């Protein structure tokens, strides 16, 4: 054990003690290792540090690293590495390890430049990757097969290439929300090939309607919130038949067209509220369709914003002015 | 090269409700956006100006974003709303100085 660092119950706690490097008396059986809110720094890392294979759960959060840290122990699942200054991501400090399971890299300064061609596909055990609040300009092209969960939230996401989700067919769970995405920006056919996805989210985004081509083999949940969907087309909502929780709320749609919902059987609740539904004999159908709707889908935001004198009434009360 | 900054985001004081703006200017700058309380600013709320450097053929950028004192009320955060500039570069990032953003009564 260490000079100024201390330990107890096979736990070391070098924490909040401004420690300039990672210490070199760490104990061989040692099972969770804390090094967070100190000032430790990339070049702070002995190499005798990865022999140690005992650790699997490693806490490095609010420090002064400009890199991904090196010689970090070679056994580790959980590593958190948040609240730093991360901006460059190497191919060869992933490669070493080899176990890790659950990632945290939120509140950095990572961009796309930073991230090397295929350094997070090295980590041949991630399944939980938490890319939240970086300067990312793109999703990486060389992510790893085995991922279950990629939150690349709060970042300044433009584009999504078509090789960017390559065989990620166990993915379940695809947060990007928060970014500057577009639909001219994500490439045809995209998010085709992610079969086990269970939840997609793309909040305070720029799409103009909802990403062409998604998978409904396992999909859940679908949040399109704060967006600037104008239109939504009729192949759209097809082929996810298993969708259960859908939101279309927050944005620019002015109706619906007919037959949009049509194939959604499983669904059980929906909201659009804050939408400029203009209620004339366009929505007419949406009239019937929560009229015979049953009670156990949950329907909410469906107010008249135009004109004057349907304004302020839900559609689903509504009577016609047209035949 | 890294983007250095020309200008950084100063600490404003909102008095008798005006609404502030602040500046952001960086070279060599492609892209800049502003980054409040940890979450990343809208497109449209940025006001840029893309010019060419008289010395270099470096292209230099110039971005505005305004705060209202609505914004600051809304805020329920630990610390003063605070708001950084972020300028992006052929080969890298750069991040400036966070900027408070606070309420001051006469």
């Amino acid at each position: 054990c260490p000079s100024v660092c201390r330990c107890d119950r096979n736990f070391v706690y070098c924490n909040e003690r401004s420690l300039t490097s990672v210490p070199l008396g760490i104990p061989e059986g040692v099972t969770v290792l804390y090094l967070h809110n100190n000032q430790i720094n990339n070049a702070g890392f002995p190499a005798e540090l990865h022999n140690v294979q005992s650790v699997h759960t490693v806490y490095l959060y609010g420090n002064q690293l400009d890199e991904f840290p090196m010689n970090l122990p070679k056994n580790v699942r959980v590593l958190h590495l948040q609240e730093n200054n991360i901006q460059t991501i190497s191919r060869a400090a992933l490669a070493q390890l080899l176990k890790l399971e659950e990632l945290h890299l939120d509140d950095n300064s990572i961009s796309t430049v930073g991230v090397e061609d295929g350094a997070f596909r090295e980590a041949i055990s991630l399944k939980l990757l938490f890319l939240s609040k970086n300067h990312l300009s793109s999703v990486p092209v060389g992510l790893p097969v085995d991922l279950q969960e990629l939150r690349v939230d709060e970042n300044r996401i433009a584009v999504i290439s078509d090789m960017a989700f390559q065989n990620l067919t166990s993915l379940e769970r695809l947060i990007v929300d928060g970014n500057l995405l577009t639909n001219k920006g994500i490439a045809e056919g995209t998010f085709s090939h992610l079969t086990k996805l269970k939840e997609f989210s793309i909040v305070r985004n720029s799409l103009s309607h909802p990403p062409p081509d998604l998978p409904g083999t396992h999909l859940i949940r679908l949040y399109l919130q704060d967006n600037q969907i104008n239109h939504i087309p009729l192949t759209a909502f097809a082929n996810l038949r298993k969708l259960e929780r859908l939101d279309i709320s927050n944005n620019q749609l002015r109706m619906l067209t007919q037959g949009v919902f049509d194939h959604l059987s499983n669904l059980k609740q929906l909201t659009a509220r804050n939408n400029p539904w203009f209620c004339d004999c366009s929505i007419k159908w949406v009239t019937e369709w929560l009229k015979y709707i049953p009670s156990s889908l949950n329907v909410r935001g469906f107010m008249c914003q135009g004109p004057e004198q349907v304004r302020g009434m839900a559609v689903r009360e509504l009577n016609m002015s047209c035949p | 090269t890294l983007p250095h900054f020309i200008e950084e985001p100063e600490d404003a004081y909102i008095i008798k409700s005006n609404p502030i703006a602040l500046r952001c200017k960086a070279r060599p700058a492609m892209q800049i956006f502003f980054k409040c309380n940890g979450e990343w600013v809208h497109q449209n709320e940025h006001v840029s100006e893309e010019s060419l450097d008289e010395s270099s053929g470096l292209k230099v950028r110039e971005v505005f974003i305004n705060v209202t004192r609505q914004q600051v009320e809304d805020f329920h955060g630990p610390e003063d709303y605070w708001c950084q500039c972020v300028a992006w570069s052929h080969l890298g990032t750069s991040k400036s100085r966070k900027a408070s953003v606070r309420i001051a009564y006469l």
